[PDB]
RNA sequence: UCGA
């Protein structure tokens, strides 16, 4: 089978950041950049400070320069690139990018100004400098100007983007998914057989039982212990009642 | 006043559109919505299905071919084929390539109402003695329909492939401060259209504005109510 | 959205009349939110400039691109003279329109301090008790929706330079660097034995960890209050002081597998990076 | 279940020094280990998704 | 050696949802015996304690409860999910056991 | 046999669904909140959607 | 100690072969596993 | 949530009593197939479907909306369980 | 292990000046006990820091900026990896690939 | 397919409009243009400046009157009027108040073609022997123009006021995925609209979409310049 | 022996 990436499939980077696929969004609406090139993923920053993995931040930072400069990078463990060097790479990359911009018969977007204003007020970029130097000082920081594809008005603040190496993990929904109504039962006791293989139903744990007792749902727990599990005529007469 | 509208054309691929002046911030209000409809509903082709006499599936290897089946199919949907006939919903392309030659888009069998904008697109390399017979089937449609979603049933070994219609490669719109206008703080809208050449940037913007106006005219008389 | 911006640009400029400040904002001599004093009253450029007779006018003026949600202005809200930010009014409005009556809403919400983890929790409880279950449910989902979309529009990102190291890092580290040579001198002078020297060094690296942590928090509050890391920590989104400390200031002295604390501290942060030693020992 | 595939990287003819790569491997691009793909990430909360 | 006021979280955890065992008099207001203490009530007893009027709060407890094989409303008090006096038939032993069981994953520091 | 799943059955399913809710459980079950009743909503994908608030 | 090879990718097997386990016959069991075996000794370094 | 749940919780001492009420009443509504209902045409809970808008087949919801009016009656040992089913299955098929 | 425990091993990140030691403060240890050691007393140095980590762990760029937990998780996850048809080599890699 | 349009309103102020169903991605495409236009467009009311007797500064208080000058200005901002003819885009209103009184927008002296649609609005409270005379200036603009962006003094010492032009107070749209048969991918687009009462949400919205297609028709006549 |  050819399995194409689905909704709810495991994904990760080398830096230990996991997650599944939540609602693949249409290419139409994407937080793109001035060139009109949409972003492929859009991860959530929240997981970053807790995990304390800044390797993904630096991978993104290097990738941001790599997308433009068109060259990969080699950074060995505990030997390699530093902030000044990376910032230099981003400086060169920006110097070429903005060059293609002004060279294609364009200039600073009004939305870019809209972001640069508040970026200047919060002290992210040095005031008094032209929007060239401001968007430059913003660029090497890893942050750039992003336009929301849904609306078309930019985001009120800059957003770090770039090339991150991301891995598609083993676990997939096509496999891990399962469910059952009626089917196989153990020979010893009339309980079903847990797992996708035997095509059985889930097991209700002792603590799940405890939870049900805590809610005080009598017939729910009663059904769990009898009607849908090991009861001889329970599941039968039930099935007939529903039918 | 009356906004000046200009169009800077390059080939069937690149295009530029400058509409100025406009109200403050009003450039986005127009420019982005068109971008969405442009990047979504523009009709296109990117083939449909393929067949080879030596091939039972997207895997099985063809003698004298470096690229496997789905490896070629990777480059099959990347082929732009323009239909000159507005009434043509279907076609079939034929390819015969033998010996030590590198095939391509321009190596197919030319037919009426069809042309390829990138003959330099590399299909598969063929070594000495390697012989290949290929036939495809191309249909026109809208958006992106996965191979799994569409059936073919051309014959016993028919292989459906993904379809990216969307003749526009990318759209980038940007607003600036236009010198035109009685007042300041106005916007010059520059919309940049990048397409494959199945449809020119101008035509793309045309049918885009058409879909836009159409869907805009769905606003006719609603059924009222007052809680 | 509820966070109120304050710039030190203007820095308490006292004038005779509103006109001086009026022109002062134009000349760029005073910030929009700068805490100045006009006439005899303490106010800001924003508190004067933007004056609204109702929320709708405020939201229109702001969303038309003439203002920011975090700027301090004057507004008439429910027969009041309240001087606050459009984001605050927006908050109260969301809660009120979610519950269906903004009287009890604006009654039970704090209109002063920025909304966060704690305050929001208190709001949810107070809602569930004063209002009732269904109302609190729809309220919760409203907070979810609006809050989510606000987080989206904010475009809060994490770069390396959002981790910015306190300038007093180098200082406080080199001072302790001399202090080590001090304690060691004591050890060699016979004043300190092995164990007491050890203890002195331990409390030294501990107090240095304190110096740099305090340095981190102060560097955030004084300089970059709008920093995403600091905001995530304060608001209660993600992170704790120690995590940020290890991501900004020093990661702190480690612990030997024997169960006893180590000798040499790890020094450099995660945004700095650790040598082979510091990582292994960690 | 993961497929093992070796993609020939060599042209119909050319010189090859000893140790030089000819085919490929499932995780191999040109002789460099490739697990996933390099994509464009944007760090930002998006609609609570 | 300075007797200090237990932080309001502790006093909440103690007095919230509790029922008065006997009448209480503080600050001119009076708490009737059998009144279920809400957050407001607990905070008031905090105010009165800061005023130094009440150093102890009489409360009906599961310990003191004479309900055979279980507890009773007036001894238990509020059902913590619904913020009202506990429903009869509610098994509070299981709920309690789970409530203690949940934090069991984090204790190190 | 033959999963056609005609639209008729997609709608009929909802005809027996709406108004009834199914329990969702997350292991480990420690708090009783580890099991909560949720209204089934027929949706594409093989993944199960859960509300972000109760995820805590 | 002898079980299904990891073919999930070349590096999967490549690492799988280089792993060191204190479990299995002749080794220890989870019931007896203490912080001594779980800890990284000062002499681990470039060995493990 | 279920509309009127606060009121319903307020209608009885123990929430479990409410649950029992709703359960038994929904059961009764299933037995006679909604023909025993205390609800008028505008009161009938209706589910909207592409085919057509009909009365919501879910009996539980029907019981909820029913007791919401309070036109029903409940209590311990209200009437003999004997005649309870004799004149029940009688009045309605 | 014992052999190593005898001598004093410097670090691969030490100030190599072109085959000689540069600064008079050299990072070195004994038995696993980090110490600042003069260019005299140093009898040994490790080849590359890479030796301190396994394959998958060594395949993580900017490893010094990630917590031990998440690094562990990533390196452990590289085993869970599955082949992709179009799969591409990482932009920033340790070069051990 | 064929999107159905529905409208549920109340009064001349509140209105709500739903396009059910719609193609995926389109709801958001429609939402912003209508929103951005409605707030930045749709000409109307908003008195520009105000003159007051015995009052020069916008600050110094007015004796005999309860509320100070500021509060009065603010109450004047909430006032809404309407012109019966396009010929008059600007006019002036008069108010002379004496003795103890409650001064409303009804107490406001009328004008030729000007019809005040805000019959009862508290403006100023007059105490014993309260002396007040004021002249307000009303112009027809669009969007929102601050008192800063336009200075106006007709009388000796006048007070330029924030002009709140667009009768639309607050919009807001939303889009959700509705279910139809097999496909759940649809777009339900709901838009809520508040107005001052001068124009009903129907008129404001229809005018906005008119402005929209009007702006879209501006792509007609390209001028070819090749790069 | 992995997933959470
Ligand atoms: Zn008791």
């Amino acid at each position: 089978q050819k399995r194409k990436l689905q909704v709810g499939d495991k994904l990760a980077n080398r830096h230990g950041n996991k997650g599944v696929v939540a609602k693949i969004l249409p290419v139409e609406d994407m937080p793109h950049l001035p060139d009109g090139t949409p972003v492929d993923v859009i991860l959530n920053p929240l997981g970053v400070p807790s995990r304390m993995n800044l390797g993904q931040i630096l991978e993104t930072h290097l990738g941001l320069a790599g997308y433009f400069l068109g060259q990969r990078y080699i950074s060995p463990v505990f030997d390699g690139a530093t902030e000044p060097e990376i910032k230099e790479l981003l400086a060169e990359a920006f110097n070429l990018y903005f060059g293609k911009r002004q060279g294609e018969g364009f200039g600073v977007d009004k939305r870019e100004k809209e972001v640069l204003a508040r970026a200047e007020k919060l002290g992210l970029v040095s005031p008094g400098k032209s929007p060239e130097e401001q968007l430059k000082e913003l660029f090497d920081l890893g942050k750039v100007v992003l336009y929301d594809g849904r609306t078309g008005e930019p985001f009120e603040g800059p957003i770090v983007v770039g090339q991150m190496f991301i891995m598609k993990l083993y676990h997939m929904v096509e496999d891990k998914m399962h469910a059952r109504s009626t089917g196989p039962y153990s020979l010893i006791t009339q309980q079903p057989l847990g797992g996708k293989a035997q095509f059985g139903g889930q097991r209700f744990g002792e603590m799940e039982v405890w939870a049900l007792e805590a809610y005080g749902a009598a017939h729910t727990l009663q059904e769990m212990l009898t009607i849908k599990s090991d009861d001889i005529e329970g599941r039968n007469a039930a099935y007939q009642a529903i039918i | 006043k009356a906004p000046v509208f200009t169009a800077t054309t390059q080939g069937d691929h690149y295009g530029e559109f400058v509409l100025e002046p406009l109200e403050r911030g009003f450039g986005v209000t127009l420019g982005n919505p068109l971008r969405r409809i442009l990047l979504s509903s523009i009709p296109g082709t990117a083939v449909t299905s393929v067949y080879i006499e030596d091939v039972l599936h997207e895997f099985s290897t063809i003698p004298g071919v470096k690229e496997d089946v789905v490896e070629i199919i990777l480059n099959l949907k990347e082929l732009v084929v323009r239909f000159l006939d507005p009434k043509m919903a279907s076609t079939t392309l034929i390819l015969r390539a033998e010996g030590p030659k590198e095939v391509r888009a321009g190596d197919f069998t030319p037919s009426a109402d069809v042309e390829i904008m990138n003959p330099d697109l590399h299909i598969a390399t063929l070594e000495e003695g390697g012989k290949l017979y290929m036939e495809v089937r191309v249909d026109r449609g809208v958006g992106y329909v996965p191979a799994e979603r569409h059936g073919i049933k051309d014959r016993i070994n028919a292989i459906p492939v993904d379809a990216i219609f969307s003749p526009v490669r990318r759209v980038a719109f940007q607003v600036e401060d236009t010198r035109l206008g009685q007042r300041t703080d106005l916007d010059k809208l520059t919309l940049r259209i990048w397409t494959d050449g199945s449809v020119t940037p101008l035509e793309a913007l045309n049918q885009a504005v058409a879909i836009l106006k159409e869907h805009l005219n769905y606003f006719a008389n609603p059924e009222a109510s007052l809680l | 959205i509820t966070q109120v911006r304050k710039e030190k640009k203007g820095a308490g400029m006292a004038f005779a009349t509103p006109e001086e400040a009026l022109a002062a904002y134009e000349r760029g001599e005073v910030a929009l939110n700068a805490p100045i004093v006009v006439a005899g009253r303490e106010t800001s450029v924003g508190r004067l400039k933007f004056v609204f007779a109702n929320p709708d006018e405020a939201l229109l003026a702001v969303a038309h691109g003439l203002l920011d949600l975090q700027d301090v202005v004057t507004v008439r809200y429910l027969g009041r003279r309240l001087e606050t930010s459009p984001g605050r009014i927006l908050f109260a409005r969301i809660v009120g329109e979610a519950v269906g009556d903004e009287k009890v809403a604006q009654e039970l919400i704090q209109m002063d301090v920025p909304q966060e983890k704690n305050s929001l929790k208190d709001l949810v409880y107070q809602a569930f008790l004063r209002l009732g279950m269904e109302k609190t449910a729809r309220l919760l989902d409203a907070l979810k929706y609006y809050g989510f979309t606000l987080s989206t529009t904010s475009g809060i990102t994490i770069g390396i330079d959002d981790a910015v190291i306190p300038e007093e890092k180098q200082r406080y580290l080199e001072e302790a660097d001399r202090k080590l040579r001090q304690i060691e001198q004591a050890y060699e002078m016979g004043f300190l034995t092995d164990r007491e020297r050890y203890d002195q060094v331990i409390q030294l690296w501990t107090e240095t960890t304190e110096k740099v942590t305090q340095a981190v928090f102060k560097n955030f509050e004084e300089n970059y209050p709008f920093n995403p890391l600091y905001v995530m920590a304060q608001s209660g989104a993600r992170g704790n002081p120690q995590q940020i400390r290890q991501l900004c200031g020093m990661r702190g002295l480690m612990q030997k597998p024997s169960g006893e604390t180590f000798e040499v501290p790890v020094r450099s942060s995660f945004r700095e990076g650790l040598t082979v030693l510091e990582y292994f020992i960690s | 279940g993961t497929a093992f595939d070796q993609r020939p990287r060599v042209r119909v003819g050319q010189r090859v020094k000893k140790g030089d790569l000819l085919a490929d491997g499932p995780a191999s691009e040109e002789g460099f280990l490739a697990l996933g793909q390099n994509v464009l990430v944007a760090i930002m909360p998006f609609d609570g998704y | 050696r300075t007797l200090r006021l237990r932080k309001r979280s502790d006093i909440e955890s103690g007095l919230y949802g509790r029922v008065l065992a006997r009448e209480v008099e503080a600050l001119g207001r009076r708490l009737e015996e059998g009144r279920y203490l809400s957050l407001e009530d607990v905070h008031f007893l905090i105010k009165a304690a800061e005023a130094g009027e009440v150093r102890e709060v009489p409360v009906r407890s599961p310990l003191t409860c004479q309900t055979r094989y279980g507890v009773c409303q007036k001894c238990y008090g509020y059902d913590l999910s619904m913020a009202r006096p506990v429903s009869i038939g509610e098994a509070v032993g299981v709920v309690a056991a789970e409530s203690i069981g949940e934090p069991g994953t984090q204790l190190t520091m | 046999r033959q999963r056609d799943i005609k639209d008729e059955v997609w709608d009929a399913l909802e005809e027996v669904i709406h108004g009834k809710v199914v329990l969702l459980n997350r292991a480990p079950t420690l708090h009783r909140l580890g099991i909560q009743a949720f209204q089934p909503v027929l949706v594409e994908g093989q993944s199960i959607q859960l509300h972000p608030l109760v995820c805590e | 100690l002898s079980q299904f090879k990891d073919e999930t990718n070349p590096l999967s097997s490549l690492r799988h072969k280089r792993r060191i386990s204190a479990l299995g016959p002749g080794g220890l069991t989870r019931e007896r596993a203490g912080f001594d075996v779980r800890d990284v000794h000062r002499t681990h370094y470039g060995r493990i | 949530a279920e509309p009127g749940i606060d009121k319903l919780f307020g209608m009885v001492d123990s929430k479990y009593r409410l649950t029992v009420v709703v359960a038994k009443r929904a059961q009764q509504l299933l037995r006679h197939r909604f023909k025993n209902t205390v609800l008028e045409p505008e009161e009938r809970p209706k589910m909207r479907t592409l085919e057509g808008l009909y009365d919501d087949p879910n009996a539980v919801t029907w019981a909820m909306k029913e007791l919401l009016t309070g036109r029903l009656f409940f209590g311990e040992n209200l009437v003999p369980e004997d005649r309870l089913q004799k004149e029940m299955e009688r009045l309605y098929p | 292990a014992s052999e190593e425990d005898r001598y004093t091993i410097a670090q691969a990140n030490t100030p190599l000046e072109g085959d000689r030691i540069a600064t008079d403060r050299v990072v070195a240890r004994r038995r696993g006990e980090p110490v600042i050691v003069a260019p005299e007393e140093v009898e040994f140095m490790d080849v590359s820091p890479k030796q301190v980590f396994s394959l998958n762990t060594n395949l993580i760029p900017f490893l010094e900026h990630d917590d031990a937990n998440r690094a562990l998780m990533g390196s452990n996850m590289q085993t869970q990896a599955v082949p992709l048809i179009r799969a591409q080599a990482p932009v920033v890699m340790t070069g051990l690939e």
